[PDB]
């Protein structure tokens, strides 16, 4: 009919002729193509599936059908392709089938239905459905699972992997993460695992961060990425300032002799996710009480308003041990150091000993002498190994390893569950706060308002950084019922309003 | 006797109180 | 009739239905008189009861602050506030809702206003996002009271905001010094937003804290901060090494 009407007709009649043949061939039979949308998606005939698209773009309304059958399709396809998968591969089997199963529906978007923008969306919202399949009544197994996949890619690991790899790799990444709708969760463990990598040296390169932190930047925006920058830079100056304060050592008017290799790593306290978790006192030993004045004075002289905080949480330091014909070196943990420079004193100890001279708890106390225990670097000289009001132990001389640097220095990951579940409530509570914060905003401004208005309007307005769920936002007003401005009406229940 | 070496401390740094 | 309500107050309760029917009993007898029909009800359980709850709110509120810290001191004080709004509809006429609870704040927070803008200081300092929401209720119907906070609080934003400015690395200034100054701005106007509310007395003292933070100069100098922000401005416009695009700009 388009070569009729072209050798024919006239040239403006052109459209008329053909829209009209369609608002009669197909438009009249929409019903009919319409029930074979489904069945034609499910069985996925990319011929057939081309013909349909072509002749419901002809229909004016015949489109929509086809865009949610296919989404439909993509969203039950993806969910079937992600949820069994391993416990052990499970980081990088989520993100490789949400992945694999983006490529297919673009490439089976691009080739058969012309990259129909209304398609992509359908496909955008499918899998965005997909990737957050949160189980009932438990919370979403995303975000973790996409900080962990980019831990994995990113800590320098014995599998070997080329660094061009990991780029576009990481750029499938983003691909998958660019719909994910929790990125408050995977921003802080994103962070937690970016500190610790960045602290312990496990980050393969550099340029890799840069390169990760830059992508969640152009996926997120810059706030989002705002303080993995200033980690990654604090942590790249950090070779700068430990040069400076090696100047400053040489340019001192007497001989310092701090009699240790010193790198510091100072750290934007403001910006990065540590916690002074260990709030009890910790005592410096005394031939590093130098190494701390000097470097508090040259950060003091050369550097101005700024006040350490000497965390000791995950401090690292190499202790040579010279009773045994000088067998080893042991890099430890500073409190593990602490107890060594106890020993060092005399052979046998006690535990209020311990106290006195390093002054930490019991806790942390309990867990160096248990990791010393396991390594029987220092051998429990009383019936029990646990811990011990006495804890009278002398210096084990049966210890008899290979390795040259061997450590008792084994927490490099662990990432407990207990840490996991901690991280996610503190993001819960920023998340109660921020929709505080948005409920009332909105609140001031209407200062009348239905219950559904308020919900939609929340939504709509905390979407820069999450999608909230009705549950939080029922939780968030019946805080604000108590706590400041909101009230129930007396007129409904439903039309809260500004006091 | 125990000496130590290649003190890797870490150390955070916040605005002053003043 | 007084010995029931402290019975109430107690913890116990009377015959829901009896006490109020009694002080409903004192309306509904001058119910026919034309003016003040309210007149045998204000004279015999209006007066009797709040000097009687005044001076019982005198004295339990100083066994509360003798016993307990600031911050448990204003959950109790809350606590009775929610309480004896119920204690007062359960058993008084309607006309007189809102003098019993403002005779109950009058001898809880207004008696004890010294006490608590004593501690108003130390609350916000420590930047507690509970007790400071509690202390803006106590605050908030005594006119005697907010305006302490409004002072408070705009002298701590300030004070947070000068150390984001001075001791700033000459580096990176430009961008140092706006996200600093956004970075105290979007804190501050969350966390007055939850724990305390949009409210321009207290909006404004963010302001008048603010701007003597992107004016502070000091002493006899040129105010650094208009060309702070033209030099930032313009390394955004400004081709840079760092090659980010227009989205990270705009």
């Amino acid at each position: 009919e388009e070569i009729r009407c072209r050798k024919y007709l006239h040239p403006s009649s052109y459209t008329k002729v053909i829209h009209e043949c369609q608002q009669r061939m197909v438009a009249d039979h929409l019903q009919f193509l319409h029930a074979e949308c489904h069945n034609i998606i499910r069985q996925e005939k990319k011929n057939d599936m081309a013909n349909m698209y072509v002749l419901l773009r002809a229909v004016s309304t015949g489109l929509p059908h086809m865009i949610q059958e296919l989404q439909n399709h993509i969203h039950d396809e993806g969910l079937r392709a992600t949820s069994n998968l391993t416990q052990e591969n499970m980081p990088t089997l989520f993100v490789e089938s949400v992945l694999e199963v983006h490529g297919k529906f673009v490439q089976l978007i691009n080739t058969v239905l012309n990259g129909d923008q209304h398609f992509m969306s359908a496909l955008d919202k499918a899998l965005t459905s997909v990737v957050n399949y949160r189980e009932p009544k438990s919370v979403c197994k995303a975000p973790e699972l996409l900080a962990k996949y980019c831990d994995n890619l990113l800590k320098k690991s014995a599998k070997g992997m080329t660094e061009n790899e990991v780029e576009d790799r990481l750029t499938s990444f983003i691909t998958v993460f660019k719909y994910i709708d929790d990125k408050d969760v995977f921003q802080k463990f994103y962070a937690r695992m970016l500190a610790k990598r960045l602290i312990h040296g496990l980050s393969m390169s550099m340029d890799s961060e840069e390169a990760m932190i830059n992508k969640l930047k152009q996926a997120c925006g810059y706030e989002f990425t705002s303080k993995l920058h200033r980690m990654y830079t604090d942590m790249s100056v950090s070779a700068d300032l430990n040069n400076k304060f090696n100047n400053f050592i040489k340019n001192q008017d007497t001989v310092i002799d701090l009699g240790i290799s010193f790198q510091i790593y100072v750290l934007q306290a403001g910006a990065w996710p540590l916690t002074q978790a260990p709030s009890s006192t910790f005592a410096i030993p005394q031939e590093l009480e130098k190494s701390v004045q000097m470097f508090e004075l040259f950060y003091s002289q050369h550097f101005s308003g700024r006040k350490l905080t000497w965390l000791h949480y995950l401090c690292t330091g190499e202790v040579k041990m010279n009773y045994l014909g000088k067998p080893y070196v042991a890099m430890v943990t500073t409190y593990q150091m602490a107890v060594l420079l106890a020993f060092n004193n005399s052979e046998t100890v006690s535990y209020k000993e311990l106290q006195d001279s390093t002054q930490m708890n019991e806790k942390e106390l309990t867990k160096t002498i248990k990791s010393l225990l396991d390594v029987k670097m220092i051998n429990h000289d009383s019936e029990k190994e646990d811990i011990d009001a006495e804890s009278s132990f002398s210096l084990n001389m049966n210890f008899s390893s290979k390795r040259t640097k061997f450590k008792i220095t084994t927490s490099m990951q662990k990432d407990t569950p207990q840490e996991m579940e901690q991280t996610r409530s503190a993001v819960d509570e920023d998340r109660k706060m921020y929709l505080q914060a948005a409920i009332v905003r909105i609140m001031k401004a209407r200062k009348v308002l239905r219950h559904n208005a308020l919900i939609q309007e929340v939504i709509s307005q905390s979407r820069a950084r999450f999608n909230p769920s009705i549950s939080m936002i029922k939780k968030c007003i019946e805080v604000l019922i108590d706590k400041q401005y909101i009230e129930r009406s007396q007129a409904s229940a439903d039309e809260y309003s500004y006091v | 006797r125990f000496e130590v070496k290649k003190w890797n401390a870490v150390a955070l740094w916040a605005w002053d109180i003043v | 009739l007084l010995r029931e309500i402290k019975n109430d107050r107690g913890g116990e309760d009377p015959n829901q239905k009896v006490i109020h029917g009694v002080i409903n009993s004192f309306v509904h007898v001058e119910q026919y008189k034309k003016k003040f029909p309210l007149k045998f009800y204000q004279e015999i359980f209006e007066s009797p009861f709040l000097t009687e709850t005044g001076e019982y709110y005198k004295q339990e509120a100083s066994n509360l602050l003798q016993e307990s810290n600031c911050s448990q001191y204003m959950e109790k004080v809350l606590g009775r506030l929610k309480d004896e709004e119920i204690r007062c509809r359960k058993y008084l006429h309607p006309s007189s809702y809102t003098k019993v609870i403002h005779e109950c704040q009058q001898r809880m927070v207004a008696d004890h206003l010294q006490f608590l803008h004593a501690e108003c200081h130390n609350i916000i300092r420590q930047e507690k996002k509970n007790d400071m929401a509690n202390m803006y209720v106590l605050l908030r119907a005594v006119s005697t009271g907010l305006p302490h906070m409004i002072q408070e609080l705009q002298n701590h934003i300030h004070d947070e905001g000068l150390r984001a400015t001075s001791n700033l690395t000459q580096e990176n200034m430009p961008t140092l010094f706006v996200e600093s100054v956004l970075e105290v701005h979007g804190k501050f106007v969350q966390l007055i937003n939850t724990v305390l509310n949009g409210d321009q007395h207290f909006m404004s003292a963010l302001d008048k804290a603010l701007t003597s933070v992107v004016n502070y100069r000091e002493p006899k100098s040129v105010c650094k901060a208009p060309e702070l922000l033209a030099k930032y401005c313009d390394n955004l416009l400004k081709k840079s090494a760092k090659g980010m695009t227009e989205n990270e700009v705009e």
